[PDB]
């Protein structure tokens, strides 16, 4: 049974506080005793505003019954850092509240904020926890933006050395080798490779980096992740279209990867997206009537469910 | 009107091509095809004339969607314990809906509203997700709260509207407790940071009068940063050390390029020297169009590549195609008509998969086989909207508003944090307040590109871009905290 906190003589000095939101308020939530006593007496712990193991106890049982309550969380980092708490066991509660799967927002927002105050001279630990919690989700937004915010906190502190950045590019080749189609993993190498500000720009990298697009698109044609990463690429680094152009015609029904012999199975022709290459090919070309004419098929014919907008790029061009 | 907006049922259906290489992107991708796919074909083309015999009809399911609603203001079970922190949002998806679809409240169920939101306003600054006295202000229901308070409110003495004027000072002090120096804010103390807050706080500010200097410092090129190379948006962006360089941190996400459009939106109004910092239009505007899946998917958005259609994106990425197009139609004029998105296929998708199984319990969902809940039938529902409406910003209208502004009412101007946080003078302040005020009411829906489809009782009323409440709810509100007649 359901011992109230009334009852314990480890409360009995604290007078509980109830919420006030009026008499008859729009959206109530038929709440549980257990968690209505838990808020009646934060309620009462925030008013006093007392720091305590009691009110860590407190913060902890309340954010098992709701992971989103930023109020309580914002309220329990500010009991670890009061009473000097061991940072390092909240992370391994942390552990435990993605393994019973406690989530939001507010809990990944904890574990930055730990992880900062921690300010650890080598993260690597970290990181390899965040490799491994993607076993369940993949795709998780909001652990490729942790990730994200590591490797960029971190190396402004210089704390990222160079064998951390080249295992992380191994470790994100080889999640595009088991889903080439994880867009999540093409934007991490998109800051692995061009965005982060230490990544290296040269004439190999370059070639380096357009062997490994181009090898992506002929191992998955209709993969929307790769052309975008291309069109981003070329835009970026101001690189013409035309000179890549023969690795990409065999798509619109050189010293740089080419398609088989013949295509995969199941890779209808024409690519819609192999088109728009082709149009803006044209457009580079100057070749405004050759483009206006691939338009007009995708919208017509191959990409019709984007019908007005490639109408409006035919109409661009005359 | 539907020349180039062709019908799903017009159009042949097929699987996204394997290219012999499985994954788990495709086996996921291939189910909701099956799951799609099947439900439409159990559903009478909603084009047709006379309603086949043997398909489910497609129309929409105006009163049952209005009693799932309904519950709102009564009881939520004990399993909505997980949106005790964001009860104003479930206020907002309520009023707004019903806002959508027709109904009224009656005047005591609206003062309901209005107090149980001012019981959630902390007088130290901000809406919070609930009680003032449990919860600390936060930018996310204080966005929600204001814009019910439009919806369900008045300029009584118990409207909530002036209590809302009493409060601008606070307010704004809690915006900028929230301001980071590199133009971010935090949702909260100690929380988050991302586009999601600096769109809520622009709305608020752009609708109470409270838009200072110090207050846009960097948000322009903190939103700009944001932008990844697929032509969308990021949750935020990270300043290097006045920063170097600022870099993305995620993928380009529907719900992170709808707030970060809109923020820049608003941010193009203010009259500040070279603000605000550009963004890639043409890159957005692509992104946006792409993310409308094909025939097979019921021509629903997704809200990032290789991820699935939800009808919760019609809002997200389809109410952002307006803005986007009038960024493009801005460039392009400054260098110096077709729909953009198929407008009938994303109506099919609300229609045939969006809704509830009739005679259930009625509401939206993402999709066939997920419950429907509060938030999907507000943003169902809102993305519905703009697909039936063509929505456009008029130059010709805000010029017009330019001409009717009376810059000498208002409510007094707030007193910034720092002595030279604010305008430079009132020639400055009111050129400011007078070009915020008439490019917020500049939306207007264009005469004769309403396309219903299925019908005209499938109408909806007509939402406003950007901000995301109806047009009569939107000018006398602002008109308020203006001093606008
Ligand atoms: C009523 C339950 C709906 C769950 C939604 C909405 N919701 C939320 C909660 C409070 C306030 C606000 Cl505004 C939104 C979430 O936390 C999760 N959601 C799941 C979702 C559905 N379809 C896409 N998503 C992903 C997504 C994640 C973050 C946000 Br924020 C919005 C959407
Ligand atoms: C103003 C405001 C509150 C905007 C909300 C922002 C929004 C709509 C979405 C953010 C979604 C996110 C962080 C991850 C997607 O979750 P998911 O993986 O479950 O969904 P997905 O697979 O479709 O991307
Ligand atoms: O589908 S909705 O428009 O939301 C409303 C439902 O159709 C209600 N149908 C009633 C059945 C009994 C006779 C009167 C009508
Ligand atoms: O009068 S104010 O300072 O503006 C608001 C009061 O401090 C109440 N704050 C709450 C107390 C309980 C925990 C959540 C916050
Ligand atoms: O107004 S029109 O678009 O020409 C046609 C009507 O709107 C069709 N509405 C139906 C009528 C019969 C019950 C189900 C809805
Ligand atoms: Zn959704």
């Amino acid at each position: 049974t359901y011992i109230p906190m009334s009852q314990r003589r480890s409360w009995a000095d604290v007078k509980p506080i109830m919420q006030d939101d009026g008499p008859n308020p729009v959206v109530p939530i038929m709440y549980s005793e257990e968690y209505k006593d838990a808020m009646d007496y934060f309620r009462a712990i925030a008013a006093k505003e007392e720091k305590s193991e009691r009110a860590l106890e407190l913060t902890e049982i309340i954010v098992r019954m709701n992971p989103a309550h930023y109020t309580v969380w914002q309220y329990r980092f500010s009991l670890l850092t009061s009473l000097n708490k061991s940072l390092e066991d909240e992370l391994r509660l942390m552990n435990e509240f993605a393994v019973q799967n406690l989530k939001s927002y507010q809990v990944w927002h904890h574990r930055l904020l730990l992880l900062d105050r921690i300010s650890p001279q080598d993260p690597v630990s970290e990181i390899e926890y965040i490799h491994g919690s993607l076993l369940p989700d993949p795709k998780n937004y909001h652990t490729w933006a942790y990730l994200h915010w590591l490797y960029s906190h971190f190396s402004t502190l210089g704390r990222i050395s160079e064998a951390q950045w080249g295992s992380e590019l191994d470790w994100c080749n080889e999640m595009l080798r088991v889903d080439g189609r994880n867009n999540s993993a093409w934007g991490w190498r998109w800051y692995l490779r061009v965005s982060r500000p230490g990544a290296e720009t040269s004439s190999r990298s370059l070639q380096d980096e357009l062997i490994y697009i181009l090898k992506s698109i002929h191992l998955i044609p209709h993969n929307v992740s790769a052309w975008n990463y291309l069109r981003g690429f070329l835009k970026h680094f101001s690189l013409p279209l035309v000179p890549i152009l023969p690795a990409i015609l065999p798509y619109t029904a050189f010293g740089f990867p080419m398609p088989s012999d013949p295509l995969p199975e199941d890779t209808p022709l024409p690519v819609p997206l192999a088109l728009e290459y082709l149009a803006d090919s044209f457009i580079e070309q100057n070749r405004v009537d050759d483009a206006a004419k691939v338009f007009e098929k995708l919208s017509s014919e191959y990409d019709q469910m984007r019908a007005g907008y490639w109408e409006f790029r035919r109409r661009e061009c005359a | 009107a539907t020349e180039f907006t062709p019908s799903v049922y017009s159009l042949v259906s097929k699987p996204l091509p394997s290219n012999s290489r499985p994954s788990a992107t495709l086996d996921e991708q291939a189910e909701t095809e099956d799951l799609i796919s099947q439900l439409f074909d159990l559903t009478a083309d909603p084009n047709a004339l006379v309603s086949e015999h043997g398909k489910r009809y497609s129309g929409l399911r105006k009163q049952e969607h209005t009693q799932f609603l309904a519950s709102s203001f009564f009881q939520l079970p004990g399993k909505f314990v997980s949106l005790d922190a964001s009860r104003p949002w479930l206020v907002f998806w309520t009023v707004h809906s019903l806002d959508l679809l027709g109904v009224a409240l009656d005047q005591g169920t609206k003062d309901r509203v209005v107090s149980t939101l001012l019981h959630f306003l902390s007088p130290k600054g901000g809406f919070g997700g609930g009680p003032a006295n449990s919860q600390i202000p936060h930018l996310l229901p204080t966005y929600a709260s204001v814009c019910s308070l439009a919806i369900a409110g008045n300029d009584s003495s118990t409207g909530g509207w002036k209590d809302l004027a009493a409060a601008r000072q606070s307010i704004y002090e809690f915006f900028m407790r929230c301001k980071r120096p590199d133009g971010g804010f935090v949702v909260c103390e100690g929380g988050e940071v991302d586009v999601r807050g600096t769109y809520c706080l622009l709305v608020v500010a752009t609708l109470l009068d409270i838009i200072t200097p110090e207050l846009l410092h960097n948000v322009d090129k903190f939103v700009s940063a944001c932008q990844t190379y697929e032509g969308g948006f990021a949750c935020a962006s990270f300043p290097f050390p006045e920063p170097s360089c600022r870099v993305s941190m995620a993928e380009a996400h529907g719900g992170y390029t709808s707030c970060s459009l809109n923020s820049h939106f608003l941010l193009t109004s203010v009259p500040l020297p070279s603000f605000p910092l550009s963004i890639d239009a043409n890159a957005a505007l692509r992104w946006t169009v792409l993310q409308q899946g094909e025939p097979i998917e019921g021509g629903g958005f997704r809200g990032r590549t290789n991820k699935l259609v939800d009808g919760c994106y019609s809002w997200w990425v389809g109410g952002g195609a307006p803005v986007a197009e009038e960024l493009v139609r801005r460039e392009k004029s400054r260098k110096v008509i077709p729909p953009i998105f198929n407008r009938v296929a994303l109506q099919e998708f609300t229609l045939v998969a969006a809704q509830q199984d009739p005679g259930s319990t009625g509401g939206l969902r993402d999709k066939p086989g997920k419950r429907p809940d509060q938030y999907h039938t507000c943003n169902n529902l809102s993305g519905l909207s703009i697909a039936q409406h063509k929505m456009s910003h008029s130059p010709s209208t805000v010029s017009s508003n330019r001409l009717k502004f009376d810059a000498s009412k208002g409510l007094p101007a707030v007193k910034p944090v720092a002595p030279g946080g604010g305008w430079k003078n009132e020639d400055e302040r009111q050129n400011a307040r007078r070009e915020i005020w008439a490019n917020a009411l500049g939306w207007i829906e264009e005469e004769g590109g309403e396309i219903i489809v299925g019908g005209k009782d499938n109408r909806i009323n007509t939402t406003t871009p950007v901000f995301n409440i109806l047009g009569l709810r939107l000018k006398p509100f602002i008109n308020y905290f203006y001093c606008q007649e």
